[PDB]
């Protein structure tokens, strides 16, 4: 736990990550909204617990080559059992990008 | 004394009101292999991990450094058989492996129960890690301890009207274990400490040398240092080699007396962010042990 | 009757928004081992042995947790 990375990064075109993106939102079966271009707004129901998950998309520009894909989880609104929205969030993070990406 | 400034205090504080402004949290999915799971422990710098289950979509336990020693154990009788399943295990196979039908499911407080129930969970399930997990949210949101905990009842309770049971000692409060002290010799190899930590289930081992006067102490904090090195062949050392692995300079094992009072002892062990005092007498030579449980223990049924 | 005529906007979102307002692309904690909107965003370290670790800071309200989770690809 020494060097952490805000997202991932690519040299693709930025139109083709995005389109990419997309696609893997619906192979995924989440919901999602286009705010801007490079903006999007995804909604995910967790096919175990029931509850509704909301994340935040934006792709940056870092360098003249090279985009940076932006992750932000949308905050809602004796033993524990279903569900943790950290922990979802992240997995929900990893199933766009193992969908979509490499 | 009795009913207790610290009985009060306990039950009219939140568990949310002890966790710091700021904590990081470790946790692992159950698919992880055991053996990169406790090297992410001491990476991170961090005892107990909570576990969760990706298909169950819940957190299903904690990894703790007694999981640690279950397994090097179990690994190190294997490999003399020729059986080298273990390092090899995700969490999940694990936990089948001795969560047979032996059921242990995860221990948790919400952050709006009472310390008071956070040590009493501690206490009657017999853990030193007890996950505070929001119930609105789901998420873990701080490890609570029985060394946070009193850190806490010393600084907020630093007014004194004193209950009479803290200028009394330990001997006569009876707090503290005095019978069948699990130790070891300067010479002991670690897979006997292992042996020791298994069959025990404590969390330090008093060394001493061959007046029974203590010398050093190896815990089980001491025993995650392993899963830095890239053998585990190094079971056959030392307790005393393998503590040379410490960072800082050891200034000695701390210790107390029987005839110290309970204040002083509280004192002692939140100043010295220790799990316990070796209890000693004139001498050097163990008589016993007082441990972060013990006091716990004693201030929730109210003090001695 | 006459054709109307569209004028369309066209950049703005030719090239997506560069990155720093105040968001940092590599947080580094070595420390021998305060910032303000890095909250809710995913972190990560460089993949290594078939293990991601994700990352990311949370409030719960005045407290702040950086949960990790390691898990295998
Ligand atoms: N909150 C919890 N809920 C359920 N099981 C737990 C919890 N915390 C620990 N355990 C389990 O109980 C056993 C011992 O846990 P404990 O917390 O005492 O270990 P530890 O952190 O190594 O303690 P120590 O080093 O002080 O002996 C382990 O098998 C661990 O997985
Ligand atoms: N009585 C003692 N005297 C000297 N050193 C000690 C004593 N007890 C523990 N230590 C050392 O302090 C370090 C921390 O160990 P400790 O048993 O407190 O585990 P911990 O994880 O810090 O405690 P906890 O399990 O309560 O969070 C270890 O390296 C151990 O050898
Ligand atoms: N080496 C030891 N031998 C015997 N009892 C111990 C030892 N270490 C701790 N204990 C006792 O075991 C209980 C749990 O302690 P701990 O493992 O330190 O949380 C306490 O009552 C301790 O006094």
């Amino acid at each position: 736990s020494m060097a952490w990375h805000l997202g991932i990064r690519s040299q693709s075109r930025p139109n083709d990550i995005m389109a990419e993106v997309c696609r893997a939102i619906k192979q995924l079966d989440y919901e999602w909204k286009v705010v801007n271009p490079y903006y999007l707004r995804v909604r995910r129901k967790n096919p175990v617990t029931s509850t509704f998950s909301k994340m935040s998309l934006q792709l940056y520009q870092v360098d003249s080559r090279t985009y940076l894909l932006d992750f932000r989880s949308i905050d809602d609104e004796v033993a524990p059992r279903p569900g943790s929205h950290t922990i979802e969030f992240f997995e929900m993070c990893a199933n766009l990008i193992k969908i979509l990406a490499q | 004394s009795n009913s207790s400034v610290y009985t009060t205090f306990m039950k009219s504080h939140r568990c949310y009101d002890l966790i710091p402004t700021s904590s990081k949290l470790v946790v692992f999915d159950t698919s992880l292999q055991v053996k990169k799971a406790f090297f992410a422990l001491v990476t991170n710098g961090v005892r107990a991990a909570p576990l969760w289950d990706s298909k169950k979509q819940s957190f299903v336990g904690m990894l703790t450094i007694t999981d640690f020693i279950n397994i090097l154990h179990r690994y190190y009788k294997s490999a003399l058989v020729q059986i080298y399943e273990l390092e090899e295990h995700k969490i999940e196979t694990w936990r089948e492996v001795y969560l047979q039908d032996s059921f242990k499911p995860l221990v948790c407080i919400s952050p709006n129960a009472s310390l008071f129930d956070a040590v009493s969970s501690l206490i009657r399930n017999k853990i030193h890690r007890l996950p505070v997990i929001d119930p609105e949210s789901g998420n873990t949101l701080y490890i609570l301890t029985h060394k946070r905990i009193l850190k806490f009842l010393k600084l907020f309770i630093t007014e004194f009207p004193k209950p009479e049971f803290m200028s009394k000692s330990l001997e006569e409060l009876q707090i503290g274990t005095y019978a069948n002290i699990a130790m070891v010799r300067t010479t002991t190899p670690v897979y006997v400490a292992l042996g020791i930590f298994v069959q025990h289930r404590v969390s330090a081992l008093p060394v001493v040398d061959e007046k029974g006067r203590v010398v050093d102490i190896y815990s089980k904090f001491d025993v995650i240092n392993l899963a830095a090195e890239k053998t585990y062949n190094n079971l056959d050392v030392s307790v005393t080699k393998a503590l040379q692995h410490r960072s800082h300079y050891f200034e000695g094992v701390l210790k107390c007396y029987l005839h110290e009072t309970l204040e002083a002892i509280i004192n002692r062990l939140v100043e010295a962010e220790v799990h316990r005092l070796v209890v000693v007498d004139e001498h050097d030579v163990v008589k016993g042990i007082v441990s972060l449980s013990d006091i716990l223990q004693a201030l929730v049924l109210t003090g001695g | 009757g006459q054709e109307m005529y569209a004028f369309r906007s066209e950049e703005r979102f030719k090239s997506p928004p560069i990155l720093p307002p105040h968001l940092l692309q590599v947080i580094l904690n070595k420390d021998t081992n305060p910032n303000h909107v890095m909250l809710n965003h995913l972190y990560a370290l460089s993949i290594k042995d078939s293990v991601m670790v994700l990352s990311a800071t949370h409030r719960y309200k005045k407290k702040y947790v950086t949960t990790l989770l390691y898990k295998p690809i």
